[PDB]
């Protein structure tokens, strides 16, 4: 369906002790153990994936709550 | 096309008779609806609605229902007039023996297709209904409507539950009224392919079935059976059950022999039940029976003739568990593979689940389910708790296990041998204190166990010099009647037999164990080391069944000399084996 | 009106007015509600005579019930209230009495079976509360009157759908003034769909409207029949897909069969079969044939087979008047080897006899034996755990590997048999549950086998009352020699190669023809035999406790039943006394 | 369909019998009723029981001159509203003088009241040259309490009414009729003021708004229909003021079965009751009561969904309360022909256990338990148990757990155990501190269950001498105080205790005396009365 590239390796080796906010959005290269891990999500991903965000979206919407399902939206494999 | 195909169908007629309107008016008034026809006869007497068929059953097979309960109508209700309203109508059953495609086939090409597929089926019977013409009232225009959901056979267990929600002043003007609207109870079954098959493809093969009226237990274990293969899709989960192609099938799940619907050889086995294994004798008598099954007996007394009961057949590593249950496996229907305490998704009494097919707590199949044809092998037997010792030992003591908890009351029958091995404590500890001892020690468990044994693989000595060469070996390095072929002669005494035992031999049994009661009784004289000399009571008639299994492989009505006298030398050397 | 439903009216119409014994016997019941100045008027009917008259309505009613059915209400509302215009009452059917014979396992009620008569047999537990919701209701126009009746038709009405729309509660409905309700006035019918369970021994909601409230005790297995259909609100026009409630309407109640055991047994007799049981028990040797009918695979101790077919027979438990029903049954323990004694000795009443359920001790006491007070998640709410034994009625329980008891179980021993059921006082209730089975016992020798050589003193380690507490005690032997052994070895094997099972339809038979409650002169000898036991072996164990005088008449009391004679044989007390002296010595 | 189904009970016809039902009788000498009405309007009462004698007496005499309990058996409510107003309609006005300061909300109202009436007639009159409740005039909550058996006696009639029957056999068409219940009374909450007549002050509009407290469910109404600034584009909007409205005391409880009125089958039941008005306070948990009102279900779905349906919860409105056990009647007749029958001691001495001959001793001494009866409640002091506590001592042989069945099925409230059939907490009492009010609530602990009752006990020896405590507890009878799990209060038993013991070697010790196989320490024996080892 799709393909995403994948990168060798960097020089920098940020130690988890080591992290600011100038690093991030960008490249990180660290190490460390894996503590623990969960299984496979099916993460969300006119609330596209706010599920906060409804203006006036709702039948009621002065105080009589609408539902919104959590399904038939975009499923991304996520661990 | 429905008037050629409601005449077509009326003569249906395969190389038997027209039974399928005799039988039919003869069998709609008390249970048999729609007999099983089996679809041998489309191949022949129209070939293109045949092909019709072959690819796009979902819209046909309904033309089949209507055609044949018409028939139905005309020759019953013909009966009825002749004899004595509605005549409510029938879900057919329709299959073929020949054309097979198990669950080979998995892509989305299949959408209304019917491919006389055979397969194994674990668990999720799960119920469930679906109507069949749907009554829905107007609320907010008065609009009375009984419109189906545009079949009742081929209905998912294409049909949309939507229902088109008209003139919008109410959140739900059109509403269901289901006592008009008539519906059927469908369980929402599983389908897996055969393990035990040569033709396999796409290793991950699943799919769902429907049970209708009487659709229900009527497939076992082992048998090569015709069923639907697969029909539209209300389209399932995607990113339920398993995600990708799940779809609600259609099935109507005819059930036969392997091979029918209605329409000297053991010189050689002298050795060849072992064709690489080696000696013990006893155990590999035991392997031999338990492949052969025992007695079985339902005459009038005051109980069940029981066989092969139990064994405590623990041993270390190296005897090759690996070997033991594949071979069991392919000549046994399905091998139990029970894990200690669970059996299967569950413990050993079966555990409630509560599935999301029904959204509610089934009684998932226990192994126990599954266990009727096959022995149970217990792997990870030493791990398992003492919680339940007392709910296996019950199990042992009848053959069913009666599974008793919130919601499900069921004694589910078991009726097979067991198997209970794990590499013992203290490594060979076993060899110091009795054959036993894989597990905790307590007098109270052994109770209700039977017999006990110990295996002898090709590595004794390697415990004095060749373990040096064994570190070493990590650094520097059928021939029988097939596995089918005595499943099938098991079959055929599980059918009809009578080869019991022989007086001259069971005296004789009993003569080598009373008279070395007395000769015991004479030598209690010399005071021997023996703690107490026990009632091998129960170990005596396991011995008398064991050769009356022996007599079994011979089908003698009377059990033949050889095998009854060769297995009482291999049980009295066992017994007194167990007695030094 | 469409012509199919007068059409119906009139068939029904001409079968009630066929049988006008039950329009009489209608009729007095309710000029009797008239003069109390009522009742649920259903009739009890049943659908046999109608294949004698109704060809039509009878091939409609089984088919389609929703069909045939509220039209024979109809006619019989019109029919009735002619018959009665005194005081100002459904005037239903209750179709009980028929052969329907379906359904013979609740989980598959839904498959067969779709919009029919359907009968279920199944337990009765963790009824619900009643529900007297209102149907008809009258109101008031605050002024001038107005006074305004309404039927809340709906679709959890009985059988017929009634447009399922809000009707809850209409105020000021044709008039500007307000309405005012108007309670009692109003009726309030019993919407009591209790939870049936199914039926072990081969969960639906039942409405039991108006006159099936609460008609059976927790332990009933019913045999409710109903109309299954389906209805409710799943939400298919929401967001929530899923399907639709289906559920099984109430029409009869035959419930557990009440004079003889529960309703499993069906020992009836035909003329042949009566002709059978009396060629039998006029002789009076069939009483030893019967321990061959109890010997299948072990021999020796016939007389334990003369206590199991007594124990069998239920004996002559009394109803005292203004006092205890004394006890007239039987428990008897038994104790031997482990291995042997107990399976074959077992397998008889486990497998073969009647509602023997298998009792472990320790294990198969479940969740209690006893009972036990739940209080759950699921309804938040607390019930009662009744045990199997006093969940069972009437029957023998069984009871192997009884050493293997928890301590608190120690105490219904007491309570289940010396007081003949159990009443328990715990935290939040306190009721006296019935609990009224005769008991065989079975205990393993809490040391291996020495329970016959060592004395019974802490011997399966229960002397005090625990071992007396039984009522007859048996042992096997085990040390055996050279011709018990070979005698063993000869029947186990003519076996692994005199009616047994028929017996069934004799026992019930006679504790429901004849009994032979008691005789004086059996009196005079059981008497001075008792004096003597309490005179001469008192230096043994003095298990001369005058409880084993009760069951000294118990004992002899189902030996006459077993024998069918209508008296207590002096003979029979010798029988008696000679089976006390085997189970002392 | 719509239907209006006539029945024969109507309100106009009952609105003149209720005109000519007025004050108006003779023993009731001035009736009753008059004087009540004076004593109610010179503010001394105000619960103006209604009994039923007194109406039967007045229908009688209008029928010997020229059914109203079988018209209450349906509503017993639209009675109570006609009944009321025009008690309302003819009430003493001039009773006795009156102060602005001799109360509080007497005053106030009337201050109210007249003083919209000036403005009215000020305000009304300039523009020509908001109904007051009568619910807000009440001051008074009056009940009805049922007929005795006399006048059924004299003139059978729908005598249901005043007949106690237990919960179990409320009939669905016995919902809405004036019911008789006994049983034990529990977890009653605390007094709670529920609203009557809810006021609405604006502060702008002036109007005050009065609307009527429906189902315990309502809803804080919304802008005002107030004229003041209505006719224009403004409206001020309106609120609640508790001085301006009017509550009335509210208390729940439930009740259960008296346990002798049980099958031996299924479970008792629970009932709520919503006490009202000035009958509050006057109930408490463990008491045989006879409590008698309507029985109603409230319409009120749960989770609020779409379907509605009828979970048909139940209330004995109350109407009256009976505590029995602080008779003159065909009851006490036959007690003065036993009286006159003799021997009626020993008599009974036989009677007892007439099962059994044999051992009279021990029968003697359980009627003496029976009946037990005696006590000093020395007032300003010590309290003395005056019941009794006996005990027994042999072998299966002596059936005496079959006189303990005999006894407690011949006591009323009588229990039976055994002494390991129930743990220490489990026999004495369990508590929960119950989350939702976070208050008390008692689980049936055995001998609380046997309060007023005699507690059989059998294997007395085996009782974990670690739980002999509660027992031991007991001998100080009618307090067993309870310390933990953040609860530190005490339930009283007044319990008598018959226990069942054995010799510690079985039959009996013969080398050795007694009191050895008697193994209970004598703390125990001097709190029994009388030890009878057979
Ligand atoms: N005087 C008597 N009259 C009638 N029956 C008696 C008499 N004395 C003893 N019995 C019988 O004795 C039997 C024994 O009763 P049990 O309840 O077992 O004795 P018990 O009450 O348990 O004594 P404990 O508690 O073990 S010391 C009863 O079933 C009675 O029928």
């Amino acid at each position: 369906s799709e393909i995403h590239v994948r990168i060798s390796d960097f020089p920098t080796i940020y130690s988890l002790r080591e992290l600011r906010e100038s690093n991030l959005s960008s490249l990180v290269r660290v190490t460390g153990v894996v503590t623990r891990r969960t299984g496979v999500f099916p993460q969300l991903k006119q609330d596209s994936n706010e599920e906060i965000r409804i203006s006036f979206c709702t039948n009621c919407k002065s105080k009589g709550p609408f539902r919104v399902n959590g399904e038939k939206t975009v499923y991304r494999n996520y661990q | 096309i429905i008037k050629s195909f409601k005449n077509f169908i009326l003569e249906f007629r395969l190389d038997s008779q027209f039974i399928y309107r005799d039988q039919l008016r003869n069998n709609i008034l008390v249970k048999n609806y729609s007999l099983t026809v089996n679809m041998e006869h489309l191949i022949g007497y129209n070939e293109d609605i045949y092909k019709k068929l072959s690819d796009e059953p979902s819209d046909i097979i309904p033309l089949f229902e209507t055609a044949i309960t018409q028939v139905a109508k005309r020759i019953s209700i013909l009966s009825r007039a002749q004899s004595a309203n509605s005549l409510p109508t029938f879900q057919l059953i329709l299959n073929s023996n020949a054309n097979q495609i198990p669950l080979r086939d998995l892509d989305s090409e299949h959408v209304s297709k019917i491919v006389r597929l055979s397969g194994i089926i674990i668990s999720t019977s799960v119920l469930s209904s679906r109507a069949t013409y749907l009554s829905i009232m107007c609320r907010n225009c008065r609009h009375t409507t009984s419109i189906t959901i545009n079949n009742f056979n081929s209905i998912t267990g294409s049909n949309i539950g939507d229902e088109s929600t008209k003139k919008n002043c109410g959140p739900d003007p059109y509403i269901i009224i289901h006592e008009s609207s008539k519906f059927i109870d469908q369980q929402f079954l599983k389908l897996q392919e055969i393990p035990e098959l040569v033709p396999v493809g796409e290793m991950p093969r699943n799919l769902t079935m429907t049970c209708d009226r009487y659709l229900t237990n009527k497939v076992i274990p082992g048998t090569r059976v015709t069923i639907v293969g697969i029909y539209s899709i209300y389209n399932s989960k995607n990113g339920s059950g398993v995600a990708i192609r799940t779809p609600y099938i259609k099935i109507l799940g005819i059930q036969s022999d392997v091979e029918t619907s209605s329409i000297k050889l053991y010189e050689i086995l002298t050795n060849s039940i072992a064709p690489s294994i080696f000696g013990n004798e006893d155990i590999k008598k035991a392997i031999v029976c338990l492949l052969m099954g025992g007695s079985k007996k339902i005459l009038p007394d005051g109980m069940r003739l029981r066989g092969d009961i139990n064994v405590l057949l623990l041993g270390d590593p190296g005897t090759a568990k690996s070997q033991l249950l594949k071979f069991v496996e392919k000549v046994s229907p399905i091998a139990v593979y029970t894990s200690g305490k669970g059996s299967s998704a569950a413990g050993l009494t079966a555990s409630v689940q509560r599935d999301p097919m029904t959204r509610e707590f089934y009684l998932e199949g226990g192994a126990m389910v599954l266990a009727d044809g096959g022995v149970v092998c217990i792997d990870e037997f030493d791990k398992m708790r003492d919680e339940d010792r007392v709910a296996i030992h019950e199990a042992m003591e009848q053959q069913t296990i009666s599974i008793a908890k919130a919601g499900i009351t069921t004694v589910l029958n078991s009726r097979t041998s067991v198997l209970a091995a794990a590499n013992p404590i203290y490594g060979r500890y076993d060899d110091l204190k009795s054959p036993g001892d894989n597990i905790d020690f307590q007098t109270t468990i052994l109770s209700r166990f039977d017999m006990i044994f110990i295996v002898k693989d090709d590595h004794n000595e390697e415990r004095d010099i060749s373990i040096a060469n064994h570190v070493i070996n990590i650094h520097t390095g059928g021939s029988e009647i097939s596995i089918e072929k005595m499943k099938r002669y098991i079959t055929y005494c599980r059918l009809k037999c009578a080869p019991r035992l022989s007086p001259q031999a069971a005296e004789k049994l009993s003569s080598n164990f009373v008279t070395i009661r007395k000769q015991l009784l004479i030598n209690e004289l010399e005071s021997t080391e023996r703690s107490s000399i026990p009632i091998t009571i129960r170990q005596l008639e396991a011995i008398i069944r064991i050769t009356e299994s022996l007599a079994k492989l011979e089908l003698s009505p009377i059990a033949q000399e050889r095998h009854v006298d060769e297995a009482i030398r291999l049980f009295q050397a066992s017994t007194m084996d167990a007695a030094s | 009106p469409d012509a199919v439903f007068g059409d119906r009216v009139r068939r029904f119409q001409e079968f009630l007015d066929t049988f006008t014994s039950y329009r009489d016997s209608v009729r007095s019941i309710q000029v009797y509600n008239s003069n109390n100045a009522i009742l649920p008027h259903r009739i009890i009917i049943s659908l046999d005579d109608l294949r004698e008259f109704d060809r039509s309505f009878w091939s409609g009613i089984l088919v389609e019930p929703a069909y045939f059915i509220p039209p024979a209400e109809k006619a019989l509302t019109d029919l009735a209230d002619s018959m009665d215009d005194v005081p100002h009452h459904p005037w239903k059917l209750s179709f009980k009495g028929s052969f329907g014979a379906h359904a013979l396992s609740p989980r598959t009620l839904t498959a067969q079976h779709l919009n029919k008569l359907v009968s279920v047999e199944g337990i009765v537990t963790k009824t619900s509360l009643v529900r007297p919701k209102l149907i008809r209701s009258v109101h008031y126009a605050a002024k001038t009157g107005r006074f305004h009746y309404r039927d809340y038709t709906d679709a959890t009405t009985t059988l017929t759908t009634r447009i399922p729309t809000p009707a809850i509660y209409p105020t000021e409905d044709t008039e500007g003034n307000k309405l005012t309700t108007e309670y009692g006035y109003s009726t309030f019918i019993d919407h009591q769909r209790i939870t049936v369970q199914e039926m072990p021994e081969m969960s639906i909601d039942v409405i039991l409207d108006d006159d099936l409230v609460d008609k059976t005790k927790p332990g009933d297995r019913v045999n409710v029949v109903g109309v299954f259909k389906s209805l409710g609100a799943g939400g298919m026009n929401q967001s929530n897909l899923i399907g639709f409630k289906t559920l099984i309407l109430g029409n009869t109640v035959y419930p557990l069969h009440a004079r003889s055991t529960g309703v499993a047994a069906r020992q009836m007799l035909t003329d042949f079969d009566i002709r059978n049981i009396n060629k039998l028990s006029k002789k009076k040797d069939i009483f030893d044939i019967l321990s061959q009918s109890l010997a299948p695979s072990i021999y020796g101790h016939d007389h334990i087979k003369k206590a199991i077919l007594l124990m069998l027979m239920g004996g002559v438990e009394k109803n005292l008047e203004n006092g205890s029903h004394l006890r007239g049954d039987i428990n008897i323990l038994m104790v031997g080897d482990p291995s042997t004694a107990k399976s074959q000795l077992l397998r008889f009443v486990l497998n073969t006899a009647s509602l023997a359920i298998a009792t472990t001790g320790r294990g198969s006491s479940g969740v209690g034996l006893t009972a036990a007070v739940t209080t759950d998640r699921e309804t938040g709410e607390r019930r009662l755990e009744a045990g199997a034994m006093v969940l069972a009625d009437r029957g023998v329980v069984c009871i192997d590997e009884f050493d293997k008891m928890t301590d608190v179980d120690r105490v219904a021993i007491h309570e289940v048999m010396e007081q003949q059921t159990v009443t328990i006082a715990k935290a939040g209730i306190h009721t006296t549950l019935n609990a009224r089975c005769s008991v065989i016992a079975a205990a393993n020798p809490v040391f291996g086998q020495y329970d016959v050589n060592r004395d019974p003193h802490q011997n399966i380690a229960l002397p005090d009352s625990l071992l007396s507490r039984f009522d007859l005690l048996f042992v096997v032997t085990d040390d055996i020699n050279e011709i018990r052994d070979r005698s063993i070895s000869e029947h186990v094997l003519r076996t692994h190669r005199v009616t047994i099972p028929f017996l069934r339809k004799y026992v019930q038979y006679a504790k429901e023809r004849v009994i032979p409650q008691l005789t004086q002169e059996a009196i005079n000898v059981i008497v001075k035999n008792y004096t003597d036991l309490r005179n001469d072996d008192n230096t043994k164990k003095s298990p001369i406790t005058a409880r084993t005088l009760e069951t000294l008449i118990r004992l002899a009391t189902a030996h006459a039943k077993v024998r069918l004679s209508k008296t207590v044989n002096k003979v029979d007390a010798k029988v008696a006394a000679n089976l006390l002296r085997f189970a002392l010595l | 369909a719509l239907p209006s189904i006539q029945l024969p009970v109507d309100y106009n016809n009952l609105f003149n019998e209720i005109t000519d039902f007025l004050v108006t009788f003779k023993q009731d000498k001035g009736p009753k009723y008059m004087a009540m009405l004076q004593k109610v309007a010179n503010r001394e009462l105000n619960s103006v029981i209604i009994d039923l004698d007194d109406i039967l007496q007045y229908q009688n005499e209008k029928f010997l001159q020229g059914d109203l309990v079988s018209a209450i058996q349906q509503n017993a409510n639209h009675f109570t509203e006609l009944f009321c107003r025009a008690i309302d309609n003819n009430m003493p006005l001039p009773t006795k003088e009156i102060d602005y300061k001799d109360d509080v909300l007497d005053v106030i109202l009337n201050q109210r009241r007249l003083r919209n009436e000036r403005m009215l007639s000020d305000r009304t009159n300039e523009i020509r040259s908001e109904l007051f409740p009568p619910n807000l005039t009440r001051r008074y909550f009056l009940y009805f309490k049922p007929l005795s058996q006399n006048c059924a006696r004299r003139y059978r009639k729908k005598a249901i009414s005043s007949k106690p029957l237990s919960v179990r056999q409320i009939k669905g068409d016995f919902l809405g009729q004036l019911i008789t219940v006994r049983g034990i009374i529990t977890r009653v909450s605390d007094v709670k003021p529920a609203v009557e007549v809810i006021a609405y002050t604006c502060d702008q509009c002036g109007y005050e708004v009065f609307q009527e407290v429906n189902s315990r469910t309502f809803t804080p109404l919304s802008e005002c229909t107030s004229e003041e600034c209505s006719q224009n584009q403004t409206k001020g909007q309106l609120f609640m003021s508790t001085r301006a409205s009017k509550f009335s005391a509210f208390q729940e409880c439930k009740i259960q079965e008296l346990s002798q009125q049980v099958p031996v089958g299924h479970i008792p039941r629970s009932l709520n009751i919503h006490v009202n008005g000035t009958l509050v306070r006057s109930l408490s948990p463990g008491d045989i009561v006879d409590v008698t009102g309507i029985f109603l279900p409230a319409p009120y779905t749960g989770f609020k969904a779409l379907k509605a349906g009828l979970l048909t919860e139940t209330y004995l409105e109350a109407q009256f309360v009976r505590q029995h056990k602080k008779l003159t009647s065909d009851v006490e007749e036959r007690v003065m022909e036993l009286i006159t029958s003799g021997d009626v001691y020993n008599r009974l001495a036989k009677s007892i256990a007439p099962e059994i001959y044999g051992n009279l001793d021990v029968k003697k001494a359980l009627l003496l338990l029976l009946v037990g009866g005696v006590d000093k409640r020395v007032g300003d002091g010590m309290k003395i148990r005056g019941d009794i506590n006996v005990c027994l001592m042999g072998d299966p042989g002596v059936a005496k757990s079959q006189l303990l069945k005999a006894i407690c099925k011949i006591s009323p409230r009588g229990v039976y155990t055994t002494g390991k059939g129930s743990s220490g907490v489990g026999l004495t009492a369990a508590v929960m501190k119950d989350p939702v009010t976070d208050e008390m609530i008692l689980e049936g602990g055995a001998l609380v269950l046997a309060d007023n009752g005699i507690c059989c006990i059998d294997e007395f020896d085996k009782m974990d001498e670690s739980d002999r405590t509660a027992i031991h507890e007991v001998m100080e009878q009618q307090t067993i105080s309870i310390s933990k799990a953040g609860i530190n209060t005490t339930l009283n038993a007044r319990t008598s205790i018959l226990a069942a013991a054995n010799p510690l070697y079985g039959r009996y010790n013969p080398r050795l005396s007694p009191l050895d196989n008697i193994n209970l320490p004598a703390a125990l024996l001097s709190r029994f009365d009388i030890l009878f080892l057979m």
